This record gives structure tokens, C-alpha cells and sequence, in this order.
């Protein structure tokens, strides 16, 4: 029954999470960061608000999911790499 | 259901009740759920499609209930299967081919992934299985759907399923010290979906 | 009663006039003149001339078309015996046709109206048409025209006759597959087959993998409970409006129609203009030519994804199955060389082998898509070598052999070996498969996805536009512009397209690319790759409808081409700036782009296209590598 | 006339097709005459040309690539079977023209070996035995796996055939397109002119 939409309402929050996910794989062995991961954080959302059966996708579902896979990418560097990538998105 | 929905913070008691019997995991309780729950196959303007599914992997050293997770999205979905990494085919997975008793023809019987249609589709020891038949998964992760050309049969049948692995690291014990793209004997392809 | 019925036939055909001419009546005549025994009757003639024996006929046919073909040939003997065998009937028609999938019990014995594609054709079958018999008892003889042998004579116990071969006459039959276009089956359906036989004139009009229009009788035969053989009885095959003609010629008058289809084709992924413009050049496709010698040039464009993961290379040709009048998509790894290519298989409805097309049969004359192209087995490769360079599929099968045309176009999305394409490798390192397919393929695109921060930023703010469904807003706003093409409008644009323009180059566009191919040549790629950059053109000047291949389109086709295969006396300062950096950068040292722009350019030792070709030679000669997008530059040798 | 230069190649080919002269000995030994010619080199270098107008021009010239030995069955619908012929034995007293030549089997090339070396065929096979003769001058074309041929190197390491295989030829050549572009331009001036 449930089919949560969208807003743009918070765009910048996404998009600067994907750059900076990005920026931080260009020069390490880690997962393959592309446009399909990007969309993992929408679709994660949309399963966050789906939860609450809300018709509408809010800013604590996107809040949630980037956590999620911003910590997901985090927990699979090396050793020496993870303890300052904790440091680097202390924003999220 | 809508005396549930309104409860204060609901999406951690939703959390909490994935598998309450293993302790411990909750970074990998929410994934979870949230394949589980999944999202919106949004077919924008009918033109383009975007699968609406989310893809789990669990890696991780022996004794860290990998596998029993599995046994609890097979008996909470709506439809579930199950499958284990050798004990698999290419052609069981996708589709077979079958000549009807009756008319003689070429037919074509659905496999693991057909049967999962609006569903999840589970592999176990998800490494441990020939490369081959990793390959038969590549279309179904993405595209939700199989494709296939034998015996003069053409056409696509509908996978919508959500994909569900577990695997080893190389060695059988993961190295901290090295990175994701070096512990698993998979490929970044693979990883991607 | 059925005499009224031959006066009006043959009124039908005598005097019949139409152009103020005897049509019908000439063109049997021309038929009789060429000994041609059947006649090609026009059902919407037949309709405007007498509308009671046109009921008769849609009604109840068994008995109009003995009538028919009966006096059809005493007409035509009467035409020869003016002027100076059974006449087979040819029923041409335009009406509606009735889906496949719609025929039911109740159009039993109707004649109906028919399309789609043929998949196997039988061999030829001699049926016996007048028969001359004897008793073998008596030796009484008779003459008989389904038919079966007396019991008793007519002068002798049971089953007395026998059949006087040399006084007896027989016809040729055929027996088809008919399937429904596959391009009209929803997915999760195999598309359904119709068995339909010709006899005569009719036979070995079509080949599988030939898309036909049919007009004949629905009928069943014996051969489940009570599960009867449908079959067809072939009456006649035949294989845009003038204000879509209009319409579509504005859109090729549009003077961005060009960019305006760049932008149509997948509008919901962002950039990729490149393989975009490359991909609507497939999709138009070449001119085919013929040698003096009887060869065929192929004219398909084919074109090979080599990319990392996640590029949208699979979108891509997901979209175009969409958008091709004729497309086919399948994995490599569920197909087969028996199933991507024809094959021979048994017919149990007739107990005879067939020749049965296979998928790439089926996308004759159209695309294919196949995806993991890499993971195919390399018998399969083998024969798609011959499909793609000789448009044809050599059959070699039990105790038969046989060869079968196939003008597929093919794309095919491949995945480079270590997942990721490593640019301090040549591409033969980052593939695994046969090195002689590089040479198949007329272009390839190894497309990067190196990390970046504004064009990253822009993506998403794409992704998030088409997320949250201001998209459709925005597409349906550009349609109405006129800046982008519907997908139906757009498919229906190419196939007219594809049907009528047939351009051919001109002089200057060939002396410029003699030019840039000598200096290519020079530099270093075959001379089939200056062909191969034709076909661009070629597929150009179709888009644009242009009588001739232009220089102007010559110029986009050179930079794809640039673009594309070159992804892994101005030689003479490129390599003094060699030389200049090979002293200035001992081995193993580091510097940035910057550095030497700043050292070598603002000082106006070496231009910057020199410094750009220079990097680009040194980076291919193993002299030196790019690092971190040219932020750090390092010579790895001599 | 296709072709512009190789004249030694042109001149290799009619003295092969001219041929030697057999001799018989006292002793019953029996000597060659014939001549075989391989080519080497990049693959669509004017090797199919070649080898077209050599098939098209000789009279008794078969195409052969990668049932050629002679000593296989074919069996009738009742059941009893007879041998079937070969090219490498149809072209006795002929001119053998094999295209693909490094694709053929092992089989073939031990089968060959006595072709080109004792101009007979040596059959053994159960229950059948025979001798035939294969008195044929052989010309061949083969590719190197890289596509683009090492011209600092021999065949033994850019084809890698079998030396004993290679030494069974009397010419050899190499071609590959080093391109001079006026000489090029000149050659392919007839192409363009076909368009
Ligand atoms: N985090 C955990 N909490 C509770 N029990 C666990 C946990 N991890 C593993 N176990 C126990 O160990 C067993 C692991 O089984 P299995 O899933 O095959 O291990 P793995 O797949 O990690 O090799 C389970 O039977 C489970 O009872
Ligand atoms: N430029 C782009 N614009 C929009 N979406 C894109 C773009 N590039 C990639 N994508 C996304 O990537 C997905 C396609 O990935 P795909 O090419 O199937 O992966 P793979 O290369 O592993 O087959 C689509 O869901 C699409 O939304
Ligand atoms: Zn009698």
C-alpha cells in the first residue's frame, strides 16, 4: 500500500554526501562508488519512510540513510585509513 | 497498523525485531529490514526504470551467523528462496528448458529467480560457487529480469526479486590490514550491483 | 445457382475496368503471355465490384474457392484460345488484420488477414492434384480430380484400384512457422507460433526471419484429448500517412534535429553525448553496397562497451530495445550459438526437420543487444564473428549443411577483465577473449568514471531531479519545445527513416578522410577502419534524409571515431617536446601539468596541443605516467 | 594484378606451380619435385588477395582451412560405408591452397607431414589399410595470435608452429603493411576508385 514520494528539499545533503564519498575512493582499494550507489541512499530513504507508512520522504529517513551508507563504506577501508576516515565525516 | 504506524521512533523497534535471538549486528539488522521493506520501483514516465530492491551482502569470518540471518528473511518474506553457492546451476537458477508431453514443443520452465517474482532470492556461500553460474546473476541484479535464447525460444521473464548473499573472505579469515577489493575473490563488477 | 456465381467471376475479370482499362483482364492475359498460371485478385476490388459474393466468400469459402480457382481457369483458357492446368488463386487485400494471439474456435474456416515473421520454412512436398486409375481386377480405368481411392469398381473384391503413374498429374507444397513480432510480445511470454502452408506459385517466397503480411483461411487438421493442428491455407502475402510524412520531414527541416535526437535518446541519464551520438548512428545505420564481384559491403554498425561497472552501459541498451523498430535483447550467458544463430530442428506437427532462425535470424534487417558479451563461450563468438563480417550463419548439422543471411546490427556491452579498466595497460591486457574481435567491431568505448567534484554534484542534482518526478514535468515541457522526440514519434521517424533514403558519399568527404586516415596511418587501426568511419556517415546523412554523405557530418563522425578507438609537421615539435622533457625529467622524478605548462608553455618553448600530444605519445610509450587527473606527473622510463 | 610489388612472391608462385622433376633409383627409392610456399604476417595484408587469384587461377587448386587425410568413412543408408576423399589427396598432380593454416589440428599436421615430406599418405585404421599418393604442391597462409607481427622475430616464437612442421617448406614470406603513405595512397587509389 505504502508508496513514498520524493521532495527536493534536501538536495545538498545527498548530493555533497555522494561527492565526498567519492572524493575519498578516488585514490583507495574500496567499493566501486558510482551513480548505482548514489541511488542506494534514495532507495534506502524510501524504505526508512516506508516504515512509518509517511506518504512523503523526510529529511530524519534521508538523515538515516546516509548514515547507513556513509558508515557502510566507512567500516570496509584499512585500518590506517579508517581511523581518520572517522574524523573526515564527523558531519554525518 | 495505524495504531502501530503512530508510535514515537518506530523505525527502531522495527530494527530491533529483525532476528531477536542474535545478538548484536544491528548495522547489519537494518539493512535487513530495509531490503526487507524495500523501496519504489519507479518507473519514471514508463521509458526508464530504476529497481526499487535492496542488495544485502554479509562477509565476514566464520561463527558471525552469516548464514542463519538467511533463515530468518526466508521465513519473514512473503516469498522466499533459498540456494547455496555449489549447490546451483545456471540454467536451475534462470530457466529451463522442457519439451511439452503433450504437444511436443519447446517450452520454457521458470528457475529460482523466476519463482521469486515480487520476492527475495537468497544464495548462500555466495563466493564458493563457480564462476559461471555467479555470472547467470549479473542480468537478474539489475535489470530484474532473465533473459535468455535456447532452443529457439526468445524471451525475457520477469525476476523483480531482492538478492540476499553471504560469503567468505579469501583465506577464510578476513585481514583488516588489507582492503575489501583484495579479501574476497569477487570483482568490482559484482560488488557494483 | 453456383453458375451465377462463375458469371460474376467471370465478369470480374473480363469486364472489369479500372484506370479506364481492363485490369484484370490484361494482367491475366500478361500472366498467360508469361505462362504464368495464377492470378493475383484484389479483395478490395472484389468488395467495390459485387458485395454479395464477397459475403459468400468471408462466410463461407469451402465452396467460392473451388469456384474461384475453377473459373479462373476457364476464363484464362478462353482469354489463350483468343489470343492462341488449375489456375491458383492470388488474394491481395489491405483490411485490418486480426491479432494472432486473438484467434480463437469461432473464425474456424474465415478467411482472415495476418502479420509477422517467419521462423522455419519445410522443404518442398509433391502433392497429387488429377489422378488417372485402374482396377486390378478388371482393368477398368478412371480418372479422379481429401481425396481418397474408390473401395469398389465401377465395371471385383475390396480396394481394387490402382493409381496409373504415367498418366496422373501432382503440385508442389511447402509448409511455414509463423510467429507474432516479438517486439510486440510483453515480457514474460514466449511469442506465439502458427503453422501456414503454400502450395504452387506461393512456394519459396520467404526464408526465416522474413517479416510477411498474410491473408488466407483459418483452418485445423488432425494430428491432448481432442487438441487439433491449427494451419493456414495461404491465400497471399505482401512483404506512414501524408501528414505524418509532413511531420516528419519538418523534424528532419528542424535545424537542430541532430542535437534534439542526441538529447532523445535516453533522456533520463545525464552527459555520455559521445556514445549517445554513436548510438543514434547505430540506430540509423549504414548504406549497404555491392562489389562489382558480387560481394556485399556490411552496413551494420557495431559497437562495443567497455567500460568500468555502473556506467549506464546496460541502460543504454535497455533503452534502445525500447526505441528500435526491431530489436532483440538477450545475455551472453543465457544464449547459445543454436539459439543466437539458426539451428535445424524436427517439426512434430508435420514429422519432417526444419530450418529454425535463431535469435540474431530474428533480428535481421534490425539490433540486437546482448550484454555480457564477455561471458560467452568462444564457439558462440565464432559464429557471431561471420554474423557480424559476413552477414551470414553457416549451418553444418547431422548429415545437412546450409548457409543463411543475417543483416543484424549488433551492440554488445562488454565488461574489461580485473573489473576495472587499468590505463597503464594496452586494452589487449584488460580483455579476455579472442584478439581478432577488436578487429570486428567498428568502434569501441572504454568510458572512465574517474571521481570529480562539480560533475559528481551536477549527476545527482540529475538524480534527485528524476527521483522526485520533475522530470516527467520537464521531459513533457521539452517535447512541446520541440527540443526532444517522443520514443513512439522517435521510433516511428526512424523506420520511415530506414525505409525510404538510401544516401552515398561525395568527393570531398572522401578526400578528407583519405587525409586524416594517412596521417593516422602515419602516426601509428587497419585500412578497414576508414571504411568502418563511412558507415558514420552514411547512418549521418540517413538521419538528415540527405541524398549524399556530407564532409560536415564526416567531421562528427572523425571526432567519434577519435574519441572512441584512440581511448587507450607538427610530429616534429611533439617529439622535440620529447626530447626536451626527457632531459628536463630524469627517470623516476615527479612534477604536475601545471609545472610544466608554466616552465615550457608560458614560455613559448612548445605550444600547449604540443604539450597535450606529447604527454599522450610519452603516456602510450611507457615513458610516463598521469596521476591524480595530471595534479602529479611521473616518468616510468626511457 | 591485384596485387602492387612482391614480385618475388608472384615469381615463387609460378616456379611452384612450374614445379620440379621426380626421380626413380635403381635401389626403388623414389625423390620430390615439388615446391610449397607459406605466408606470414598480419592477417589482411594481402594474403586473401593472393591466395584468391592462386585458387582462381590454377586448374586443379582446392581450398583447404582449419576430412583432409583421407581416412575417414562415410556409410550408406543401408548401413555399408566407403571411404570419402581428401584435398590433400584430390590434389595429386595439383596445387593445395590452405587458408588459416595455424588453426589446423595436431592431427592434420602429422597427417601433412608425410604429405609434404614423402609426397604419400600412410593410412592405418582398423580394419583398414592403405597407401596413397599425394603428389601436391602446397601454398598456406598463417597469422600471428597478436594480430600484428613481431618483425624482429622468426615465426617459431610469432606463430610458434613446429620447427620440423616449418622446415617441410621451401619459401617462406613475410608481409605486413609498414606504410609509406604516397605508396599507399598510390596502391589504394584503385580501392578508392571501386567507391
Ligand atoms: N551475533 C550472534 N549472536 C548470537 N548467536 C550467533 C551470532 N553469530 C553466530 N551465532 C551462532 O553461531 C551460529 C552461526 O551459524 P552460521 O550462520 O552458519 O555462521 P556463519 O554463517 O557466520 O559462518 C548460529 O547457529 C548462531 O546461533
Ligand atoms: N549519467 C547517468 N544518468 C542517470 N543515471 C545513471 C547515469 N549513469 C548511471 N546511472 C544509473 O546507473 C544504473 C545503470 O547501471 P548499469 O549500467 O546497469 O550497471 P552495469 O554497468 O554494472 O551494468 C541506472 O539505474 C542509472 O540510474
Ligand atoms: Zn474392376
Amino acid at each position: 500500500k505504502i508508496y513514498p514520494k520524493l521532495h527536493q528539499m534536501d538536495m545538498d545533503k545527498v548530493s555533497r554526501v555522494y561527492a565526498d564519498l567519492r572524493r575519498e575512493s578516488i585514490s583507495t582499494g574500496s567499493f566501486p562508488i558510482t551513480v548505482r550507489h548514489l541511488e542506494s541512499i534514495l532507495r534506502i530513504a524510501e524504505s526508512f519512510a516506508k516504515m512509518r507508512l509517511s506518504e512523503f520522504v523526510s529529511s530524519y529517513d534521508l538523515d538515516r540513510a546516509i548514515k547507513v551508507v556513509v558508515d557502510s563504506f566507512v567500516d570496509a577501508q584499512k585500518v590506517s585509513v579508517r581511523r581518520q576516515l572517522r574524523r573526515s565525516f564527523a558531519i554525518y | 497498523f495505524r495504531k502501530i504506524s503512530r508510535d514515537r521512533g518506530i523505525i527502531d523497534k522495527i530494527i530491533s525485531s529483525m532476528a531477536p535471538s542474535i545478538y548484536g549486528h544491528r548495522d547489519i539488522k537494518t539493512a535487513v529490514a530495509c531490503s526487507l521493506f524495500g523501496g519504489v520501483p519507479k518507473n519514471v514516465n514508463g521509458k526508464h526504470s530504476i529497481r526499487g530492491d535492496i542488495n544485502v551482502l554479509l562477509l565476514g569470518d566464520p561463527g558471525t551467523a552469516k548464514s542463519q540471518i538467511l533463515k530468518y528473511v526466508e521465513k519473514t518474506a512473503h516469498r522466499a528462496v533459498f540456494a547455496t553457492g555449489q549447490g546451483a546451476s545456471a540454467v536451475g537458477l534462470t530457466a529451463s528448458v522442457r519439451k511439452d508431453p503433450i504437444t511436443k514443443e519447446w517450452t520454457l520452465e521458470g528457475g529460482a529467480l523466476v519463482l521469486a517474482d515480487k520476492g527475495v532470492c537468497l544464495i548462500d556461500e555466495f563466493d564458493k560457487m563457480n564462476d559461471q553460474d555467479r555470472t547467470s546473476i549479473h542480468e537478474a541484479m539489475e535489470q530484474q529480469s532473465i533473459s535468455i535464447s535456447k532452443a529457439g525460444i526468445v524471451t525475457t521473464l520477469q525476476a523483480r526479486c531482492s538478492i540476499i548473499a553471504a560469503a567468505n573472505p579469501n583465506g577464510g579469515r578476513y585481514n583488516s590490514t588489507l582492503p575489501l577489493a583484495q579479501n574476497v575473490s569477487l570483482t568490482e563488477p559484482i560488488l557494483s550491483r | 445457382d453456383n453458375t451465377e456465381i462463375i458469371k460474376s467471376f467471370k465478369n470480374f475479370i473480363l469486364e472489369f475496368r479500372l484506370d479506364s482499362q481492363f485490369i484484370y483482364r490484361d494482367q491475366l492475359r500478361n500472366n498467360i503471355l508469361v505462362k504464368n498460371y495464377s492470378l493475383t485478385v484484389n479483395m478490395e476490388h472484389l468488395i467495390g465490384y459485387n458485395e454479395d459474393i464477397y459475403k459468400k466468400l468471408s462466410d463461407e469459402p469451402s465452396d467460392i474457392i473451388p469456384l474461384f480457382e475453377t473459373a479462373i481457369t476457364q476464363v484464362a483458357k478462353r482469354i489463350s484460345i483468343l489470343s492462341r492446368p488449375t489456375f491458383q488463386l492470388i488474394l491481395n487485400s489491405n483490411a485490418n488484420q486480426i491479432p494472432l494471439r486473438d484467434l480463437d474456435s469461432e473464425h474456424v474456416s474465415k478467411i482472415v488477414r495476418l502479420s509477422g515473421i517467419i521462423i522455419s520454412t519445410s522443404v518442398l512436398s509433391s502433392r497429387a492434384t488429377y489422378l488417372s486409375i485402374m482396377c486390378r481386377n478388371c482393368r477398368h480405368t478412371t480418372s479422379i480430380t481429401t481425396v481418397s481411392l474408390p473401395r469398389s469398381c465401377l465395371s471385383c473384391g475390396p480396394d481394387p484400384y490402382i493409381i496409373i503413374h504415367e498418366s496422373s498429374k501432382f503440385i508442389d507444397q511447402q509448409f511455414l512457422k509463423l510467429q507474432e513480432i516479438p517486439e510486440l510480445v510483453p515480457v514474460g511470454e514466449m511469442p506465439r507460433n502458427l503453422t501456414m502452408t503454400c502450395d504452387r506459385y506461393l512456394t519459396n517466397k520467404v526464408i526465416p526471419g522474413t517479416r510477411v503480411t498474410i491473408v488466407g483461411i483459418y483452418s485445423i487438421y488432425n494430428s491432448g484429448v481432442a487438441i487439433r493442428t491449427p494451419y493456414i491455407k495461404i491465400l497471399g502475402i505482401q512483404s506512414f500517412t501524408e501528414e505524418e510524412e509532413e511531420e516528419f520531414l519538418q523534424l528532419s527541416r528542424n535545424p537542430k534535429l541532430y542535437e534534439i535526437l542526441t538529447n532523445s535518446i535516453a533522456p533520463s541519464i545525464f552527459g555520455n553525448e559521445d556514445i549517445k551520438k554513436a548510438i543514434v548512428c547505430l540506430l540509423m545505420g549504414g548504406s549497404k553496397k555491392i562489389l562489382p564481384d558480387g560481394m556485399r559491403l556490411r552496413g551494420d554498425i557495431n559497437v562495443l562497451l567497455l567500460g568500468d561497472p555502473g556506467t549506464a552501459k546496460s541502460q543504454l541498451l535497455k533503452f534502445v530495445e525500447k526505441v528500435s523498430p526491431i530489436a532483440v535483447y538477450t545475455s551472453g550467458k543465457g544464449s547459445s550459438a543454436a539459439g543466437l544463430t539458426a539451428s535445424v530442428q524436427r517439426d512434430p506437427m508435420t514429422r519432417e526437420f526444419y530450418l529454425e532462425g535463431g535469435a540474431m535470424v530474428l533480428a535481421d534487417g534490425g539490433v540486437v543487444c546482448i550484454d555480457e558479451f564477455d561471458k560467452m563461450r568462444d564457439e558462440d563468438r565464432v559464429a557471431i564473428h561471420e554474423a557480424m563480417e559476413q552477414q551470414t550463419i553457416s549451418i553444418a548439422k547431422a548429415g545437412i549443411t546450409t548457409v543463411l543471411n543475417s543483416r543484424t546490427s549488433v551492440l554488445a556491452a562488454a565488461n574489461p577483465i580485473y573489473g576495472r579498466y587499468d590505463d597503464l595497460k594496452s586494452p589487449g591486457d584488460n580483455i579476455d577473449f579472442q584478439t581478432t574481435i577488436l578487429s570486428a567491431f567498428d568502434m569501441i568505448f572504454i568510458v572512465k568514471d574517474d571521481h570529480n567534484e562539480e560533475r559528481d554534484i551536477s549527476i545527482a542534482n540529475h538524480v534527485i531531479n528524476i527521483h522526485t518526478g520533475n522530470a516527467n514535468a520537464m521531459q513533457n515541457q521539452q517535447e512541446e519545445n520541440g527540443s526532444e522526440i517522443s520514443i513512439e514519434k522517435m521510433k516511428r521517424y526512424i523506420t520511415y527513416c530506414r525505409l525510404k533514403c538510401a544516401p552515398r558519399l561525395s568527393p570531398q568527404a572522401a578526400e578528407k578522410l583519405s587525409s586524416n586516415f594517412v596521417t593516422i596511418r602515419k602516426q601509428l587501426i587497419t585500412i578497414r577502419q576508414l571504411e568502418a568511419i563511412i558507415r558514420i556517415t552514411e547512418s549521418l546523412a540517413k538521419l538528415e534524409l540527405s541524398p549524399i554523405a556530407q564532409e560536415r557530418h564526416v567531421d562528427e563522425a572523425i571526432r567519434l571515431f577519435q574519441a572512441s578507438t584512440m581511448d587507450a609537421t607538427s610530429l616534429s615539435e611533439i617529439r622535440r617536446f620529447e626530447q626536451e622533457l626527457k632531459r628536463r625529467l630524469p627517470i623516476g622524478w615527479s612534477t604536475s601539468y601545471q609545472t610544466l605548462r608554466r616552465e615550457f608553455v608560458d614560455t613559448h618553448r612548445f605550444s600547449q596541443l604540443a604539450l597535450d600530444k606529447a604527454l599522450y605519445a610519452l603516456e602510450k610509450h611507457e615513458t610516463i605516467q598521469l596521476r591524480h587527473q595530471g595534479q602529479n606527473i611521473y616518468r616510468s622510463g626511457v | 594484378p591485384s596485387i602492387y610489388g612482391h614480385d618475388h612472391i608472384k615469381k615463387a608462385i609460378l616456379l611452384m606451380l612450374m614445379g620440379g622433376v621426380e626421380k626413380n633409383l635403381e635401389n626403388g627409392s623414389h625423390l620430390r619435385g615439388d615446391i610449397n610456399i607459406l605466408m606470414v604476417g598480419d592477417p589482411s595484408t594481402a594474403k586473401s588477395q593472393l591466395l584468391r587469384f592462386v585458387l582462381n587461377t590454377a586448374s586443379l587448386a582446392i581450398a583447404t582451412t582449419g576430412g583432409l587425410t583421407a581416412a575417414v568413412t562415410t556409410d550408406r543408408e543401408t548401413g555399408e560405408r566407403r571411404l570419402e576423399a581428401g584435398a590433400m589427396v584430390l590434389a595429386d598432380r595439383g596445387v593445395v591452397c590452405i587458408d588459416e593454416f595455424d588453426k589446423m589440428t595436431d592431427v592434420d599436421r602429422v597427417a601433412i607431414h608425410e604429405v609434404m615430406e614423402q609426397q604419400t599418405v600412410t593410412i592405418a585404421k582398423a580394419g583398414i589399410h592403405t597407401t596413397l599418393n599425394a603428389r601436391c604442391s602446397v601454398i598456406a597462409a598463417a597469422n600471428p595470435v597478436f594480430g600484428q607481427y613481431d618483425v624482429n622475430r622468426d615465426p617459431h616464437q610469432n606463430i610458434a608452429l613446429p620447427d620440423s612442421l616449418l622446415s617441410r617448406f621451401d619459401l617462406l614470406f613475410v608481409v605486413t603493411d609498414d606504410i609509406n603513405e604516397i605508396r599507399d595512397r598510390s596502391i589504394s587509389e584503385h580501392v578508392l576508385r571501386t567507391h
